[PDB]
């Protein structure tokens, strides 16, 4: 639905600095600022065989400030803050065209360039001394080298220009730059004075590519110009990417995303390999974590801890107990690494599954939908805890049983007898609860061995009755993963 | 000692967080100071040369 293509061209930059003098007062002998100042430039040239139109504008960046005072004197030389470039300084070449690449720069892949380096010397400045010896600078020069290509804008009066930004580094040069006639001589680096040499441009050559994403619904049916401009888009709502995400499970598999469900994911295995842009693919892990952190299951998880550490100094009845411990079982399973089936494993494969087959069209909006999956899956899930052949189970609706290993019927429950273990005792997520379980127990009789790891949770034999084609276990998955709705 | 495989694929994340540290921290102003030394500068003086006195009558 959204199409890669390659826009890789020959380009030659042009560009000029920019330069802005301020005077200090008295007869004319002193200067006040002597600094390096934004600049655009036009230009056309031939590639191709057609001639294209260009618009260039360079900046710099991490710039000196030398300076040199004579003294209080009325008619003593100095300039109080004359700058210079040099290993530290950088210099930004926004680059634009009317050819059609620039056009389809809104949605980018991928976007790299390859520039041949250059070398800037300094002119030859003369101080306007209103008598006297003649003050001379000169010297002075850089070599500047390519070094990564971004997205940026030019301001431009009637519009604003997207367009290519080339960062060159720099490289200070052999002639030392001087104030002649005055005291510094030896310098190296380029000062302001007269970045440009009197040439009309300084002149750079290469090949820089591009991967656009024009969009598509159609095959055979490909754009050109990319008009589709942030002004053109506009947030989806937050209800119909909802209703999206809903519709996408009319697919979702029985076993294959158990398949799934069984690996681990981490940062990496899930966030690559999603056809995003160059803007989102730099940050997307970042951008979850920032609106995961706020969730109201991730503070729950502060706020238990927190309660916790100021109680260490502070010092249908069953239903709200059971409910309560119940919601501290959940936050417990997603803090913890628990050795179940874990429903966050199924939550997990779910969301992946359903992110896979989406695309970032200029929003990121994984935000929204992976913190909010994490909070809203699975609504009603259940625990329980084994101990003497004696299995306690909860509900987080607040329901409860306790029943046999060996025999799947109930007993009476404990309460506070299955709160003291449900602390220290390892959880075991209820993926196969006590209703199914004890359907299948009835329909298809089970033996001790089986009926433990199924009570466990066991991958093994959960995959085993999967491949069976059990009806009931294949039901039950199946209305797991239909509650992953948002 | 196989967790810093794993803690390296896990955490590449932070190196498309490094790329925007740097190609951020070019972007926003830096200014390093030079100074002029403790030892402060000065130029002679604006001299022009003229033809001396003439001693006329």
């Amino acid at each position: 639905l959204w199409k890669e293509m390659q826009y890789n061209r020959d380009i030659i930059i042009r560009f000029k600095f920019g330069n802005s003098i301020v005077k200090m007062g008295g007869l004319g002998y002193k200067w006040s600022e002597i600094s390096y100042k934004a600049a655009n430039y036009q230009y056309n040239y031939l590639r191709d065989g057609e001639q294209v139109t260009a618009h260039t504008t360079c900046s710099v960046n991490g710039v000196n400030n030398f300076s040199y005072n004579g003294g209080f004197l009325p008619t003593d030389f100095g300039i109080s803050r004359y700058e210079v470039i040099k290993e530290n300084s950088y210099v930004y070449v926004d680059y634009w065209d009317d050819s059609k690449a620039f056009r389809n720069i809104v949605y980018v892949r991928s976007l790299a360039a390859n520039l041949n380096s250059v070398r800037c010397t300094g002119g030859s400045y003369h101080f306007s001394l209103p008598v006297g010896a003649w003050p001379v600078i000169n010297g002075g020069a850089v070599s500047l080298h390519f070094a990564g290509v971004t997205l940026s804008t030019q301001f431009t009066d009637f519009v604003s220009l997207n367009s290519l930004r080339f960062r060159f580094s720099l490289t200070v040069d052999e002639p030392p730059f001087s104030i002649l006639r005055t005291r510094t001589v030896n310098l190296y680096g380029l000062p302001a004075a007269n970045p440009n040499n009197g040439n009309e441009y300084y002149e750079i050559s290469g090949r820089f590519s591009l991967i656009s994403l024009v969009p598509t619904n159609d095959d055979y049916q490909t754009p050109i110009m990319n008009s589709v401009t942030v002004r053109q888009d506009l947030e989806r709502q937050l209800t119909n990417l909802r209703e999206e995400f809903n519709s996408l499970s009319q697919e979702i598999a029985m076993a294959q995303l158990i398949d799934l469900a069984l690996l681990p994911l981490d940062m990496f295995s899930m966030f690559s390999g999603i056809k995003s842009t160059i803007d989102l693919t730099k940050s997307m892990a970042t951008s979850v974590m920032k609106k995961f952190r706020k969730s109201k299951l991730a503070t729950s998880i502060s706020e238990m801890t927190n309660s916790l550490s100021d109680a260490a100094s502070s010092a249908n009845d069953i239903s709200t107990q059971t409910s309560t411990i119940g919601k501290k079982l959940r936050l417990k399973e997603m803090i913890t690494q628990t050795e179940g089936m874990s429903f966050d494993d199924i939550s997990a494969a779910v969301l992946k599954t359903k992110i896979d087959m989406s695309t970032q069209i200029g929003k990121n909006t994984l935000p929204d939908i992976v913190t909010e999956a994490s909070e809203k899956f699975i609504p009603k899930r259940s625990y329980r805890i084994l101990k003497d052949d004696e299995v306690m189970e909860i509900n987080t609706e607040g329901k409860f049983f306790a029943y046999k290993i060996n025999t799947f019927d109930e007993v009476p429950f404990d309460v506070n007898k299955f709160a003291e273990l449900v602390t220290d005792s390892p959880v075991i997520s209820a993926i196969i609860d006590f209703k199914t379980l004890k359907n299948l127990n009835d329909n298809y009789g089970i033996t001790r061995t089986e009926a433990l790891n199924l009570i466990k949770s066991n991958p093994n034999m959960l995959r085993n009755f999967i491949n069976q084609n059990n009806p009931i276990i294949r039901n039950r998955i199946e209305q797991l993963i239909l509650q992953c709705k948002l | 000692a196989s967790l810093i495989y794993r803690q390296l694929l896990t955490n590449s994340y932070s190196v498309d967080l490094y790329d925007e540290i740097e190609q951020i921290g070019s972007g926003k102003t830096q200014n390093v100071t030079i100074n002029p030394g403790p030892f402060a500068q000065t130029r002679y003086a604006p001299v022009n040369w003229d033809h001396g006195e003439i001693n006329d009558s």
